[PDB]
C-alpha cells in the first residue's frame, strides 16, 4: 500500500517511508475517583458459627487500602 | 313370658353396650396418642428444622454479600491490585483504570485540533500504551487516581525507519532508527523504544529527541555527503552479516563467508557475491549469512485449541401432593359429619 | 301373651322403650365405625407428613448444609489464601521474576524489618523507610521454591554505597550548529563525577535521586567547566555538529529551551495571556512559571502540564436481606391442648355410663 | 316371684340403660370435636409447610444453585478469566508469556513443530523461563464466546557460539573503554549488544536478540590486550585528569586507584584485608566481599539477610446432618392403627349382641 | 565451573569467558484460541430477588469481553 | 524550594541543581516463605452431586503451583 521500502546500496541502508506521524510533548492529567460499595455485616447466627464472611473480607480489603496508604509519602 | 323375655332384652342390649363403651375407650385412646405425635411432629419442625432453616437463610446472606461485593467492585478491586503490584504507578493505563467510554470523553475535553482527537480517538491502543497511572489518594471508601495521556504537538508528519549494515576498510553508519519532520528540521529517535507504531502510523515521544538538519538525508545517498558530517563507524578489517529490514533484509556478504537467500518452498535461490544487498520478504524466506540463518519472514505456526463446554445451575424444585392430601382431610371431616348424623338419630329416639 | 291387669299399660310402655333403645344403640354403634375410619386416615395422613418431611424435605434441607459448607470453605480458601494466591499468580504472569516488589510479595512492616537489618548506617536505613515506594521500583522478587504447601521466593532490595552527594541533571539544546550530547544524570562519587546516560536508570522523588552504577561512566570534576565553555582545554566536550540551520525546544525540569534559528517562526503564549514572546535568533530559557506553551513553527510543546476534566465514578451501599421464617406455635399448643380437653371429658362420659351399670 | 316387682325392677332397668346411652352419646360426640380440632390443626402443619417452609427451603436451594454456578464459572473458566486480565492491564499486548497465555505442555509441543534442529529445540525446552521472557503475546479476535490470540516465541539463527561479557574500568592523563557489553561469535565475526537489556543470561547459557547489534570484526579483542592496536580502533573515553571507580563484575570486581583517593578491599569476617596502590587492580569476589573506594562503598557479593517466614493454619469445615426420629414415630402410629382395629373389634362384638 | 573471569591491565578491562550463545534472528507466531465454558441458565426466584448472581457474574464478564473489543 | 535551574547561552544547556543522591552499590537478599492453609474435602453431598467446588478448587491450585515448578530448571 502506502509503505514502500527503499535501498541504497552506496551506503547499504535501507529506508521505510509511508509512515505517518504523532509526537508527544505534553501530558494532559485528568483526576479519576471512584468509590466504595460497603458491606454492612448482618448479624443474625448462620450454619457455622466460626466462619466470619463479611468481617473477612472487608478486612482483607481495609488491609490492601492500608498497604497503599503507606506506600505514599 | 312378657315382663320375662323383656329382661332379656334388657341384658343382650346392655352388653352390646359394654361392648360399645369399650369401643369408645379405645378410639379414645388411639386418638389420645395421635394427638400427641402431630404435636411431636409440629415441635419437630419448629424446634429442629426451622432453626436450622434459618441458619441456612442467613448463611446464605453472608456468601451473597461476599459475592456481590466482589461483583460490584469489581472495577476498583481490580484497580487496587495493579496499584499494589506495580507499586502506585502504572503503565499502560488499564481498561479499569479507564473505560474507553471515558478515554474518548477526555480526548474530547484535551486543548487540540479535531483532526487530533480523531486520531486519538482511533488509535486507542497506542494512547493507552504511552499514558501513566499514578495514584494520588487512597481512602477507606473512595481512592483517587490521576491518569496521565499523550499530548501530540504535531502530527500528520512524514515519519521513515533507518536500517544499516556494513559496506566494504568497512563503514557502518550508525543512526538507526526513526525520523520526523518537525515545524523546519527533523527529529531522530534513536532508542527504538519510545517509538509506537501502528498500520502505517507512528507515535514518537520527544523528550530523548536529536534535532538535526534536513540534510541528514542525503547521507541515504552518500557518505561522503558534504551537507552534513554523517555519524559512521569505521573497520579497517573485512565483516559479513544481514539486517531484516520490515519489508525485506539486507545482506552484506564480505571477504570468504558464504550467504545465500532461501525459499521455504524453492530452497537456495540465491548466492551473494562481495557486496551490499537487498531481498525483499515477498519474494525470499530465510537467509544464510555462512552458518547463521535469518528469517526475512515471521513463521506461521502450529495453531492450539483449547475446548470449553457449558454449566448447567441445577435446579429442581420441590412439590407437595397437597390437592390429594385436602382432599383426604375434607374426608376425614364427610366421616365426621356423619358421625355426628347416626349419633343425633340415637339421642333422637331416647328424645 | 298378656298378663292383666298387673299394670299392663307399664309392660306394654317398656316393650317400646326396648325397641327404640335397641334401634338407638345401633346407630351409635354406626358413629363410633365412621369417627373410626375418620380417625383412620386421619392417622394415615399424619404418617405421610412424617413421611414427606423425613424421606423427602429433610434429604434436601441437608444438602444444602453441606453446599453452604463445600462453598464457605472455597471462599475462605481464596480468602486466607490471599496474600499466596496474587503472589503465585504474579509469578505465572511475569514468568518468575517480578519488578517491583508488591505490596504482596513484600509488606511495609516486613519492609521497615528487613532495612533494619540491612548493613547500612542510621542516615541510609532513615532514607530507605521515607522512600519505599521508590526501593520497591528499584527491588525484584525471584521464586526459588515453589512447593505444593509452601511457596518461597527471594526478594532483592538495593544497598546504595553513597548518599547526600550532591547531583544534576543535563537537558541540551542546538546552538548556532553545535549540540552537546552529554546530556543525562550528573552525580558526584568519591572525588569523581558519575554519568548515568539512559533515562531508565534515574528515579526522582521529591529532591532526591535514586542511580544504578551498573553501568554508569566516570568522569573527571572538569566537566563541569563545559557549561560554560564548549571548547574548555581542561576535558573534550562531546558535540553533535551539523553545517546548517536548526530549531527546536527541549523542556527542562523546570522550564523550557526554545533554539530558534533560521527563517522559522517560534513564539512563547501563557494560558492567560496568550503570545507573551516572539524569539529573534538564539537560545533562549523560559521558565514554567511564566509560559505554559512553547510553539516552534506549527508544531506546540507544553510547558507545563494540562489539567483536565475530572471524572467520577460513584457506588452505592449494598443492603443484605434474608428472610426469617418464625412458627405460631402458642396457638397451636392451645388447639392441641383443647383436643386433649376433649378426649379427657369423652372419657368421663364412658365412666359415667359404666357407672349406670349399675 | 312377685311379678308388679318384676315390671318396677325391669323399669329401674330400661332406665339405668338409658341415662347410661345418652352418657355414651355424649362421649362420642365430645370427641368427634376433638378429632374435628386436631383435623383442622394437621391441616394447619400441611399447609405451613406447603405455603410457608417449603417455599423458602425452595429459594435457599436456588441461591445456591447461583453461588456454586458461579464459582463453578470462575474455576472452570480459570485460565480465560486470567487471560483476559492481563490484556486488560497491558491493553492489548504482553510480555512475557505467563503460564495462562501458554502452559508449558503447550509450549513444549510449539517448539517441537519449529523448523529448528533437535538440538536448538532440545535448547529452548531446557529454558522456558528465558524463552517466555523473550516471547510476546497478542490479542486478535476476543468474542463474547472464545478469544483468540496470537502468541510470539522467538527462533535463533545460531547456537553454541562463544559469548563474553566485557566489563571495564578507568586508566590513568586517564582512558576508559566504553565498549562495555555483550560480544558473540557471530558466523566469520562478533556481534556486540550494547545494552544489557537484549540478553538473557541463565547458567552458562545467553540468549541474545541480534536487532539492535552492532557487526564487528574479530579484531576487536586485540584491544582487550592493547588500548593501541594497528588493527582495530578502539571505542574510548579521554580524560586529563586521575579518576578512580570500581565496575563490579560477574566474577569479582576492578578498583581503579589513582590520585589522593583511598580504595581498600574488605571482608565481612576479617575487616580490611588489603589496601590499593595507585594501580588497576582486580578482585576476585572468592576472597573480598565489599570495596571501599573513597568513602562509596561497593558490594562485590549479594549479602544474605534475615529471612522472613508466614504461616497458615488448616481451616475446618463442620457440616453437622439433620436426622428424624421416624421408627419410634412409626411405633406409635403402629399404637394408634392397634387402637382403631380393637376400637371396632368390640363394636363388632356389640352388633352380634343385637342379633 | 564453565565461566571464568580474566582480568588485564593494559586495558584495565575484566572479561567474562565460557558462555555457549543462542541469538534470535527471526520469530514464531502461534494462534491459541480458547472457548468460554458458558453458563447456560436455569432462571428461578432466590433467596432475595433482588441478587440475580448468574446474571450479575456474566453481565460483568460481557461488559470486560466489550471493554477488549474497543483495542482493535 | 532546593530545586533550581541555570541556563548557560555559552553552551545553549540547562542544568537542574539541587538533588541529593543515593547511588546503589550492591544488593541486599531476603528469603521469604509463605505456608497455604488448606482445606480438607468434605466428604457428602451437596444440592448438585455433579459439583465438587472443594476439589476443583484445590486442582486449580495445585496445577498453578506444578506450572510454575516447571520453568524452575
Ligand atoms: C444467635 O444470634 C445472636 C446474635 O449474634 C446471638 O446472641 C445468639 O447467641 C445466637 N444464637 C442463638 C441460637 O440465639
Ligand atoms: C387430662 O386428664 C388428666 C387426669 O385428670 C390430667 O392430668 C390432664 O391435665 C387432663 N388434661 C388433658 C387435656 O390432658
Ligand atoms: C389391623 O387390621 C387390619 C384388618 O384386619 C389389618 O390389615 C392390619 O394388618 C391390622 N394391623 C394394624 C394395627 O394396622
Ligand atoms: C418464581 O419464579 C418464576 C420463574 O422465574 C417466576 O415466573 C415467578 O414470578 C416467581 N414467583 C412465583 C411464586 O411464581
Ligand atoms: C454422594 O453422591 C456421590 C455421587 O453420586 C456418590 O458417589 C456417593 O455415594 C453419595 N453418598 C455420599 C454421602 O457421599
Ligand atoms: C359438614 O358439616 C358442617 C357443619 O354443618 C358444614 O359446614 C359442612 O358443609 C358439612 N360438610 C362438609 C364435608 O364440610
Amino acid at each position: 500500500q502506502n509503505i514502500t521500502e527503499e535501498f541504497y546500496q552506496s551506503t547499504c541502508s535501507a529506508v521505510s517511508k509511508g509512515y505517518l506521524s504523532a509526537l508527544r510533548t505534553g501530558w494532559y492529567t485528568s483526576v479519576i475517583t471512584i468509590e466504595l460499595s460497603n458491606i454492612k455485616e448482618n448479624k443474625c447466627n448462620g450454619t457455622d458459627a466460626k466462619v466470619k464472611l463479611i468481617k473477612q473480607e472487608l478486612d482483607k480489603y481495609k488491609n490492601a487500602v492500608t498497604e497503599l496508604q503507606l506506600l505514599m509519602q | 313370658s312378657k315382663v320375662l323375655h323383656l329382661e332379656g332384652e334388657v341384658n343382650k342390649i346392655k352388653s352390646a353396650l359394654l361392648s360399645t363403651n369399650k369401643a369408645v375407650v379405645s378410639l379414645s385412646n388411639g386418638v389420645s396418642v395421635l394427638t400427641s405425635k402431630v404435636l411431636d411432629l409440629k415441635n419437630y419442625i419448629d424446634k429442629q428444622l426451622l432453626p436450622i432453616v434459618n441458619k441456612q437463610s442467613c448463611s446464605i446472606s453472608n456468601i451473597e454479600t461476599v459475592i456481590e461485593f466482589q461483583q460490584k467492585n469489581n472495577r476498583l478491586l481490580e484497580i487496587t491490585r495493579e496499584f499494589s503490584v506495580n507499586a502506585g504507578v502504572t503503565t499502560p493505563v488499564s481498561t479499569y483504570m479507564l473505560t474507553n467510554s471515558e478515554l474518548l470523553s477526555l480526548i474530547n475535553d484535551m486543548p487540540i485540533t479535531n483532526d487530533q482527537k480523531k486520531l486519538m480517538s482511533n488509535n486507542v491502543q497506542i494512547v493507552r500504551q504511552q499514558s501513566y497511572s499514578i495514584m494520588s489518594i487512597i481512602k477507606e471508601e473512595v481512592l483517587a487516581y490521576v491518569v496521565q495521556l499523550p499530548l501530540y504537538g504535531v502530527i500528520d508528519t512524514p515519519c521513515w525507519k533507518l536500517h544499516t549494515s556494513p559496506l566494504c576498510i568497512c563503514l557502518t553508519r550508525t543512526d538507526r532508527g526513526w525520523y520526523c519532520d518537525n515545524a523546519g528540521s527533523v527529529s531522530f529517535f534513536p532508542q527504538a523504544e519510545t517509538c509506537k507504531v501502528q498500520s502505517n502510523r507512528v507515535f514518537c515521544d520527544t523528550m530523548n529527541s536529536l534535532t538535526l538538519p534536513s540534510e541528514v538525508n542525503l547521507c541515504n545517498v552518500d557518505i561522503f555527503n558534504p551537507k552534513y558530517d554523517c555519524k559512521i563507524m569505521t573497520s579497517k578489517t573485512d565483516v559479513s552479516s544481514s539486517v531484516i529490514t520490515s519489508l525485506g533484509a539486507i545482506v552484506s556478504c564480505y571477504g570468504k563467508t558464504k550467504c545465500t537467500a532461501s525459499n521455504k518452498n524453492r530452497g537456495i535461490i540465491k548466492t551473494f557475491s562481495n557486496g551490499c544487498d537487498y531481498v525483499s520478504n515477498k519474494g525470499v524466506d530465510t537467509v544464510s549469512v555462512g552458518n547463521t540463518l535469518y528469517y526475512v519472514n515471521k513463521q506461521e505456526g502450529k495453531s492450539l485449541y483449547v475446548k470449553g463446554e457449558p454449566i448447567i445451575n441445577f435446579y429442581d424444585p420441590l412439590v407437595f401432593p397437597s390437592d390429594e392430601f385436602d382432599a383426604s382431610i375434607s374426608q376425614v371431616n364427610e366421616k365426621i359429619n356423619q358421625s355426628l348424623a347416626f349419633i343425633r338419630k340415637s339421642d333422637e329416639l331416647l328424645g
